[PDB]
DNA sequence: ATCAATATCCACCTGCAGATACTACCAAAAGTGTATTTGGAAACTGCTCCATCAAAAGGCATGTTCAGCTGATTCAGCTGAACATGCCTTTTGATGGAGCAGTTTCCAAATACACTTTTGGTAGTATCTGCAGGTGGATATTGAT
DNA sequence: ATCAATATCCACCTGCAGATACTACCAAAAGTGTATTTGGAAACTGCTCCATCAAAAGGCATGTTCAGCTGAATCAGCTGAACATGCCTTTTGATGGAGCAGTTTCCAAATACACTTTTGGTAGTATCTGCAGGTGGATATTGAT
């Protein structure tokens, strides 16, 4: 026996997301290629977000990511920002950015 | 005690192919997994609305597709649907 | 069940110092003395409308105690998703 | 005896705020008014501790940002000191009222 | 040829009970459709919400009641819980 | 055979809201009474709106009523304008509405 | 030779316009430009009519809508005249941009 | 006598628009800048209601698609279906 | 102030673009009779959640001082509003045919159902390690002079 | 610039919570293998309704003129930042008790399903009229003098 994900070559469990697309009730059937697309979507954008959030501990000179670490990460990348643009990440913080005016002198 | 379940795995290996020195916090790790419940139902969602717009009783990886065509930005859209027809193409020719 | 202490203007507990350090975060250099009761009224806004939500979930499924989940739903129903706590 | 300009101390805050995640409003006294709150829409209720943590991190995140538009809206007008009135506006312009 | 199915029928009844003398635009009519299935699918959607939240597969009168409690604004989500108590009432209490 | 609408008291068509909750894929099972509430509370909100849109078209001299008619009649008021606040009414164009600041001094 | 003052007219435009509910932008231009910008997407479209309408009534509200915040913008800086900068701190604040 | 598309979209058009939004005075900036605006709008809906089409193998926009990409764009139109 | 220029309002008229009305099928509601499924009603657990007590710090309240920001005032220059019209782009309305939509067909793909096998979750114990929070102490930063 | 006050920086160092490590049980998936059902792609094509274009239509490009708005400069007043001082309240970490989430086991009640009537609701067609424009004359608003 070989699970779908090893057929699909993928690590997120096919299985479980062909389960989960069937009890949310999203439509009557469920065509047998959907589940391992759609897992292999979301452990795609993991990867990314993973990628980019190791590389933010890395900066901060950190071996175990924090939420800071996702916040970083998706606050400095525009399309991560935007796909995640209305939600908010517990303990994450916000970026440093001071506005210029408001600095000393002239 | 009920078997609650979530993506810590999956997201565990996969952080250990992109850095495989590097861990995640108990915090962080319920972040990505909120991520992907998220993510999941989104997606989820516009093949749902897809499908019904255009009376089909069946969610197949074609909708799955334009979802994430509809859901995602620019090269994020591209990558993803790389590697999601990838993963099909190999699967259908792997039984 | 025997006495439960009364609540009242416990709004005063977001005190001027703290209302301080959120602006602060929010890049805020100089404020206006108003600033403190104003933002009071608006976060008492914004708690009561997420409350009331989590509650009537909570309400829904029968239950006395409001958890995370009823929270989680009541910001996603609000354009204000969280993560981190379920879900 | 020494004295830092008033704003340099502000800019300093600003800086450690940024830097750090931790909430900034005291754990008990928002508690106290979730209580309170809650318990003019229903008497008697519970809540699980997490829930309390949820709300004080969503109404911190929100605040944050709302200082964030509140401060453009100053700024916009060409001063530094948020007052009422910017507060009012990117409320407006956000939908909010 | 194929039927399309609309609201804009019942809205008219609606609008004679209401103002008998007054009679309405194509275009009014449309707005009127739309507005009904946007109500429509909001209540069902959160309704679907509900019912999934608490593992039950049943969408009933309960959950399209808090569902009007969460969609709708004060006075509006009050006279509206009503009509629709009612209703079920004099539908159930009907030989 | 009754209709199950004139049971109810509606004019609001509770089987095909029924048929309409079945086939949205909003859950496996559908309650006798949720299509009466639902129909009920539909016609419900049409008749408010009727009812002022009525009126505004009344009050400009009019006995048809047209888009703009129903424009007036949400947004000055306050809970059908909460309702529908992220909504287009096509040809419905916007209040009189001129800022205080711009209306001329002497 | 009669001449109102400067904002007269204006005034009097914003009260008509306020008024009606006429599109603004005259059908063909904006036709054009839906199928310039479509074309970038996918080759040799066809549009509905209406899908065409749709589009114009969807626009005109938008920009309408945005004018409105615009406007609040200048008059929080104590201006009257609207620059691009208010259209950019609406927007911004609005989530569309930064 | 050649131009483009986008300055279709003329100086008394834009201000008749900004008339609608109680506007009384306009900087000359603002024409441009009201374009490149317009032209996002567009190009976020138009792009969803193409994919709207493409996915249901059409070779026309059908105002659904332009109805259905409003609507996911929180947008939502009244009075051309759905 | 009065007086002219011009915009706006209001009363009345009327053809026809667009309502409302009527008819006649028929898809899909309703009625009927079994075939599942489900949400509790009781009846128990082990939790989390509430309450409360005591110690302690860590932050809050307050008053004073005055730096520098805000808003008032004044003003010159620049920049957008108002202006008349024929050139030209848009509007209107008529006409082939692209393709949306109607229909029918059939098999590759879906559900369904009963086995068989595996993995992901937790719980019991065990070990480990990253880093939070404390320590000087060497390197800025700021502001008075 | 030069000098002193203090905030900042960073690097090493021990206690330890939170992470990772097994181990093992197993219950719930997930998989595997027939038997069964069908959704929708595929092909054919009818007929809307969309692209194209000719004549009719009326909105817009233009350049000039100066009203009044914007933005710069100055400045007096007073508001809000900084900080020292006094101590209240939150934090931290116990301990008990119980109110209540979370399960499991049995059915009566409710909802789905296959099959047949019986309309209510739609498309296609047939009358019917509300009001979009037109005109005429009174009236209001604006701006010059
Ligand atoms: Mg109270």
């Amino acid at each position: 026996a070989k699970t779908r994900s090893s057929r699909a070559g993928l690590q997120f469990p096919v299985g479980r997301v062909h389960r989960l697309l069937r009890k949310g009730n999203y439509s009557e059937r469920v065509g047998a290629g959907a589940p391992v697309y759609l897992a292999a979507v979301l452990e795609y954008l993991t990867a990314e977000i993973l990628e980019l959030a190791g590389n933010a501990a890395r900066d901060n000179k950190k071996t175990r990511i924090i939420p800071r670490h996702l916040q970083l990460a998706i606050r400095n990348d525009e399309e991560l920002n935007k796909l995640l643009g209305r939600v908010t990440i517990a303990q994450g913080g916000v970026l440093p950015n001071i506005q210029a005016v408001l600095l000393p002198k002239k | 005690r009920s078997r609650k379940e979530s993506y810590s795995i999956y997201v565990y290996k996969v952080l250990k192919q992109v850095h495989p020195d590097t861990g995640i916090s108990s915090k962080a790790m319920g972040i990505m997994n909120s991520f992907v419940n998220d993510i999941f139902e989104r997606i989820a969602g516009e093949a749902s609305r897809l499908a019904h717009y255009n009376k089909r009783s069946t969610i197949t990886s074609r909708e799955i597709q334009t979802a994430v065509r509809l859901l995602l930005p620019g090269e994020l859209a591209k990558h993803a649907v790389s590697e999601g027809t990838k993963a099909v193409t190999k699967y259908t020719s792997a039984k | 069940k025997r006495h439960r202490k009364v609540l009242r203007d416990n709004i005063q507990g977001i005190t001027k110092p703290a209302i301080r350090r959120l602006a602060r975060r929010g890049g805020v250099k100089r404020i206006s003395g108003l600033i403190y009761e104003e933002t009071r009224g608006v976060l008492k806004v914004f708690l009561e409308n997420v409350i009331r939500d989590a509650v009537t979930y909570t309400e829904h499924a029968k239950r006395k105690t409001v958890t995370a989940m009823d929270v989680v739903y009541a910001l996603k129903r609000q354009g204000r998703t969280l993560y981190g706590f379920g879900g | 005896p020494h004295r830092y300009r008033p704003g340099t101390v502000a800019l300093r805050e600003i800086r450690r705020y940024q830097k750090s995640t931790e909430l900034l409003i005291r754990k008990l006294p928002f508690q106290r008014l979730v209580r309170e709150i809650a318990q003019d829409f229903k008497t008697d209720l519970r809540f699980q501790s997490s829930a309390v943590m949820a709300l004080q991190e969503a109404c911190e995140a929100y605040l944050v940002g709302l200082f964030e538009d509140t401060n453009l809206c100053a700024i916009h007008a060409k001063r530094v000191t948020i007052m009422p009135k910017d507060i009012q506006l990117a409320r407006r312009i956000r939908g909010e009222r």
